């Protein structure tokens, strides 16, 4: 009848917490070309084989939209970009007035422009007149077309990305420190939030590739069985809508232009990499997706969209935001593409999208430091898997209209961090047993 | 203006196109004899119209960087003509002018001695109170001759009119020389002679008043 | 299957309208494109302008101010007018059927193609001189046989004395005798008048009398001259 508290250390008890997670990446070689921005100078190597422990009988409530792993990755990716750009060459003296003319082509439109300008030499007193090509997006006319400056120069400073650091996303595993753990939802038809019946724990996540992308998502993971529609609040038009496909549509993006790199020295060790003259034909960049596969994909999307709103479901192009939100922006082989997706959202004869290129870029809505993407030698060609979408409502219950949007980059981290959650262990438990210590 | 090309007889020849392209291209190649109608040999870089022989051919642009060359195999006397390379590329605009002419010349042709025929002034010309001695030179190669006229021993050097050699359907050259005189001057001298020097050799024909 | 035939004046005064006409026999003039090219002496040949099957013209930027090309529908014939001609416009004017090909190097929707024209069938060509000087008829004097080489062969001919302008066409017995004929190039005399000779090598057995007549024709002067030759 006499019960006494008895201390148990190492009980499986946890509470929801937020702590500083760290990078982990599988030991990849990178010998001839190395030091990509996400691996960095040093990231911790993963376990030879990570253990996933199924937690029997556990039901845990998840929330992808109030997840802290997302906010941490976002601030990690931003900080990492600044650490890579810091030692690289800054093109503040490239803000001289530019003498520009159109590039030679058949008279049907001209984006590309051949620009002559004075630039500072390696000697302080001496100046050199050089020419370089720039895309119409990178430049704006100071007064007339006779001469032009770079778009950034009025707003903010610019820095060239070092030619050694690659923009290729690699698998990154986010790990929790000791005394914490990550809970993985194993549930197949898992909604964004709510309880997950089948849960497991891990010390580190799966290999997430940090793919910077707009509108449609690239190289993600595919939702098993039926396609899942995720949203913070379905009735609120202001919050975006993550889609995750089950069958991957594939996308083929190329810049046919056989560009040339022109190393012009702007300086003691400072090497600006301009675009030399293009070799061969003038063909603008584009992306192909299969009309049969897309129309089937967009079909199935409308079916699972009617599970919520349920009624006419229409698709229209992007009508709001900057040039970087409105087009399907992404990176391919170094160059930054900006694809007109008005063909896709207007509901093998492959649908072709007009893609424009920009070298001066401010990603994550960054105001201040602009980045010059150095020109890539030769023809570019990449082939990607389109795994998800980012949609948005116009803001009724008569007809619904879904336009694509990329209002926040966090959505891309959310699309792979939906299934994970951080908790701290609380290993002290006290409970009554018929046991007393020596008096 | 024209650029000269020299090729041995029977040997294959390659004709370089001026103004080589900046992008993908569909050149034409036109054979043009002086005074006669031009005949296109190649219309698209590889393709020839029906009736053009298999000797002539042009370079396709399967991989960019290749240069447009008209290749003639088994070069013969008849191939000697002007060649124009019409250039069309993706970068440059409407190509109005044809290429600079290429004067093909066929070396090591057989030399032919000149067949001279000196005619005295006709009776009806003398009736019109004029006289012209007509020295006609046919079937000679190379087409390069110097005509000197002679009254007896003395050279005339006055009223002499001579055509530069022009090719005929034999692929040899043909030239004619005209010496204008008064009927009284024709009669005054004993005989008149047309000396035609072809290379080292010199052929002379003599005609006198009857 | 198509034959072109240029007809024209031969001579035109400076500061006038040059006209030439190209008779097509093989097919319809509204199926293929047509074009004019000229070969002025001492210069490379010049593409001057073309006319479509749809009746839409395009002219070379140098001569666009002065040129007009037309297509007659009833007659299979196309004309070229050229206003305010000068000494420079002197040339051999060829007409030719042009073919529009399109060369595509990328995607059609984007553009990435260019049209090119090539002239498969040419006409013979019509010579046109531009000069203030008047037309002159040729004087035809017969060149007698010398009675010339060892038998069989002997040589006779016809002299075509000073005329203007080029060309003169010479035949023998109204084109009955073709063997041995050789019409020489004309000489431009200091007078400013061209003179040629046409000769026939005939056997001394055939002379005579076979009654050899040379038929001279000068189209600018409108003078057809037939002349007998005899020892
Ligand atoms: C997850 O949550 C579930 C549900 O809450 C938990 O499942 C329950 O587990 C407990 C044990 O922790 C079970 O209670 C025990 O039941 C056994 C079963 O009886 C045996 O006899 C029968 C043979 O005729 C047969 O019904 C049983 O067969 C099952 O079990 C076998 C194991 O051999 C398994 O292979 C099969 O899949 C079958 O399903 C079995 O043979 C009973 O024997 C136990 O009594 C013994 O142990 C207790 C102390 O533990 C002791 O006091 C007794 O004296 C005796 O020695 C005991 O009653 C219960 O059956 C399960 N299900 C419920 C409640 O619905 C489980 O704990 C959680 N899982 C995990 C992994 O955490
Ligand atoms: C994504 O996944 C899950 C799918 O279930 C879902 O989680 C929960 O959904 C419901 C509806 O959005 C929320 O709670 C409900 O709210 C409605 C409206 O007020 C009530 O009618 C519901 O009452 C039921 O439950 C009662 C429990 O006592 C019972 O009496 C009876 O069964 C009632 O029908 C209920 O209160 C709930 O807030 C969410 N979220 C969580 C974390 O549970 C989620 O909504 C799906 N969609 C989205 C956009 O996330
Ligand atoms: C979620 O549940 C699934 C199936 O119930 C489990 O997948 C198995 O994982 C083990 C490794 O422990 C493998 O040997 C099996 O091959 C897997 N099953 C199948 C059907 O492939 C797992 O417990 C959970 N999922 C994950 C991704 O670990
Ligand atoms: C803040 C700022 O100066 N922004 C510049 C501005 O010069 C220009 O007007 C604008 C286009 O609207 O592009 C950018
Ligand atoms: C990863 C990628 O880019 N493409 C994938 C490929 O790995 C896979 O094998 C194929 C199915 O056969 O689907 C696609
Ligand atoms: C470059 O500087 C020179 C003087 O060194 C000047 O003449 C020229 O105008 C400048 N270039 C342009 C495009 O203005
Ligand atoms: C530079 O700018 C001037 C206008 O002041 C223009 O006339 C000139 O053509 C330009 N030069 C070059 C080489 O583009
Ligand atoms: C969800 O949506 C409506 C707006 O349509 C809003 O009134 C409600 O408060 C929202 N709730 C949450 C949790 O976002």
């Amino acid at each position: 009848e006499n019960l006494w508290v008895t201390v148990y250390y190492g009980v499986p008890v946890w509470k929801d917490a937020e702590t500083t997670l760290f990078c982990a990446s599988d030991a990849k070689a990178y010998d001839t070309e190395k030091r990509n921005v996400w691996a960095t100078h040093c990231c911790v190597p993963t376990d030879p084989n990570p253990q996933e422990i199924v937690l029997e009988n556990v039901t845990e409530n998840f929330n992808m939209w109030k997840n802290n792993m997302v906010e941490q990755m976002h601030t990690d990716i931003i900080s990492l970009w600044d650490q890579s750009l810091k030692p690289c060459v800054k093109l503040t003296p490239l803000c001289v007035t530019l003498n520009c003319t159109d590039v030679n082509a058949t008279n049907n439109t001209e984006e590309i422009k051949n620009c002559s300008f004075n630039i500072t030499t390696e000697l302080r007193d001496k100046k050199k007149k050089v020419y370089a090509l720039f895309y119409k997006l990178d430049v704006v006319p100071i007064d007339d077309n006779n001469s032009y400056r770079l778009i950034n120069c009025n707003t903010s400073a610019i820095t060239q990305a070092c030619p050694k650091v690659s923009f290729e996303p690699i698998p990154i595993h986010y790990c929790a420190p000791a005394g914490f753990a990550i809970l993985k939802c194993n549930d197949k038809k898992f909604n964004g939030t709510g309880p997950c019946k089948n849960v497991s724990t891990v010390q580190c996540t799966h290999g997430i590739k940090p793919v910077v992308s707009t509108q449609l998502l690239l190289n993600g993971s595919l939702a098993e069985e039926e396609i899942i529609i995720r949203s913070e609040n379905i009735t609120n038009n202001a919050k975006t809508i993550i889609v995750q496909l089950n069958e991957s549509v594939e996308i083929n993006c190329t810049r046919p232009n056989n560009n040339t790199r022109k190393s012009i020295r702007i300086g003691p060790g400072q090497w600006f990499y301009a675009t030399g003259d293009i070799i061969g034909d003038i063909r603008q960049a584009h992306c192909n997706i299969s009309r049969t596969k897309w129309n089937k994909t967009l079909q199935q999307v409308a079916k699972k969209l009617r599970e919520h709103f349920n009624k006419t479901i229409i698709f229209n192009p992007s009508s709001g935001g900057d040039l970087e939100i409105t087009t399907h922006s992404f990176n391919c082989g170094g160059e930054f593409f900006y694809c007109n997706t008005s063909e896709l959202f207007n509901s093998n004869n492959t649908i072709t999208l007009p893609c424009r290129i920009k070298q001066i870029i401010n990603m994550w809505q960054r105001v201040g430091q602009a980045m010059y993407a150095p020109p890539i030698e030769g023809k570019i060609r990449c082939t990607s898997n389109i795994t998800g979408l980012l949609l948005t409502r116009d803001g009724n219950n008569n007809t619904e209209t879904f336009r694509p949007g990329g209002g926040d980059m966090r959505d891309n981290w959310r699309s792979e961090l939906y299934k994970y959650k951080v908790v701290k262990i609380e290993p002290l438990g006290v409970a009554p047993t018929r046991c007393k210590r020596r008096v | 203006y024209v650029s000269p090309l020299s090729v041995a007889l029977g040997e294959t020849a390659r004709i370089s196109c001026g103004r080589q392209a900046l992008g993908s291209r569909a050149v034409q190649w036109y054979q043009h004899k002086p005074g006669q109608a031009p005949i296109l040999l190649i219309y698209n870089n590889q393709d020839r119209p029906s009736g053009i022989p298999e000797r002539f051919s042009g370079t396709p642009d399967i991989n960019f960087g290749t240069t447009a060359t008209l290749t003639i195999s088994g070069v013969e006397v008849g191939d000697e003509a002007d060649y124009y390379c019409h250039m069309w590329d993706s970068r440059s605009g409407f190509s109005w002018s044809f290429g600079g002419a290429t004067r093909l010349t066929v070396l090591s042709q057989p030399k032919a001695a000149p067949s001279v025929t000196l005619f005295p002034p006709s009776s009806e010309e003398l009736q019109a109170n004029k006289a012209t001695l007509v020295c006609l030179i046919s079937d000679f190669y190379p087409g390069a001759v110097t005509v000197a006229w002679k009254a007896d021993s003395s050279p005339v050097k006055a009223g002499v009119e001579t055509t530069t050699p022009s090719k005929q359907s034999n692929n040899k050259y043909a030239a004619s020389s005209y010496l204008s005189l008064t009927p009284e001057q024709w009669k005054s001298h004993k005989s008149y002679s047309c000396q035609v020097t072809h290379e080292g050799s010199t052929v002379e024909k003599t005609v006198a008043p009857t | 299957q198509v034959q072109l035939q240029e007809s024209g004046p031969g001579l035109v005064r400076p500061s006038e309208t040059l006209s030439v006409t190209c008779i097509v026999s093989g097919g319809s003039i509204s199926n293929y494109y047509w074009t004019w090219i000229r070969q002025s002496p001492g210069k490379g040949l010049e593409w001057i302008g073309y006319i479509s099957d749809r009746e839409t013209t395009t002219y070379n930027p140098s001569l666009n101010s002065r040129a007009v090309i037309s297509r007659d529908t009833s007659k299979n014939q196309l004309s070229l007018q050229l206003r305010s001609v000068t000494t420079a416009d002197t040339a051999i004017y060829f007409c030719a059927t042009a073919r529009r090909g399109q060369r595509i190097y990328g995607v059609v929707s984007f553009g990435e193609f260019f049209y090119y024209y090539y002239m498969d069938v040419w006409g013979k060509g019509t010579a046109v001189t531009v000069s203030s000087a008047s037309t002159k008829g040729p004087s035809v004097f017969p060149l007698a046989p010398s009675s010339s080489t060892s038998g069989g062969t002997a040589a006779l001919g016809c002299l075509v004395k000073d005329y203007f302008p080029e060309p003169v066409t010479v035949s023998w017995n109204s084109g009955a005798l073709t063997s041995g004929v050789h019409t020489f190039p004309a000489v431009l005399q200091s007078s400013g008048l061209y003179s040629l000779s046409s000769v026939v090598t005939v056997p001394s057995s055939s002379l005579g009398t076979q009654t050899y007549i040379c038929n001279v024709n000068h189209k600018p002067s409108n003078t057809k001259v037939d002349k007998k030759v005899e020892p």
